[PDB]
């Protein structure tokens, strides 16, 4: 039971956890760049580091 | 794309080309391409990537 997840912080670790807190609900706050794809139909995110 | 990214770079210098100008269509396809895109380093091309 947790609200918000701050990230794994690396660019094969964080797609993982991104599409489970986007099926779970919870928020999911990164603080590093990600390379993120077109077509990722996700909005449970945010990206604290500048793009 | 270690390969082909070779094999697109033997076909400009076949043809014997100076001015290329490589279009992708996602941001992936530069890492899809980045033995062309490293070439004007050492050989007579000019890179104009859209």
């Amino acid at each position: 039971g947790v609200a918000a997840i701050f990230g794994p912080s690396h660019s094969s670790s964080a797609n993982a956890v991104q599409s489970i807190c986007n099926a779970l609900g919870v928020p999911h706050i990164q603080t590093r760049w990600k390379h993120q794809v077109s077509d990722n139909k996700d909005s449970f995110y945010v990206s604290l580091y500048p793009d | 794309f270690s390969s082909l990214s070779r094999a697109i770079l033997d076909l400009v210098q076949f043809f014997k080309w100076k001015t290329v100008t490589v279009v992708y269509d996602d941001s992936t396809g530069l890492i899809r391409l980045q033995e062309l895109i490293k070439a004007p380093s050492r050989y007579n091309l000019r890179l104009k990537i859209r």
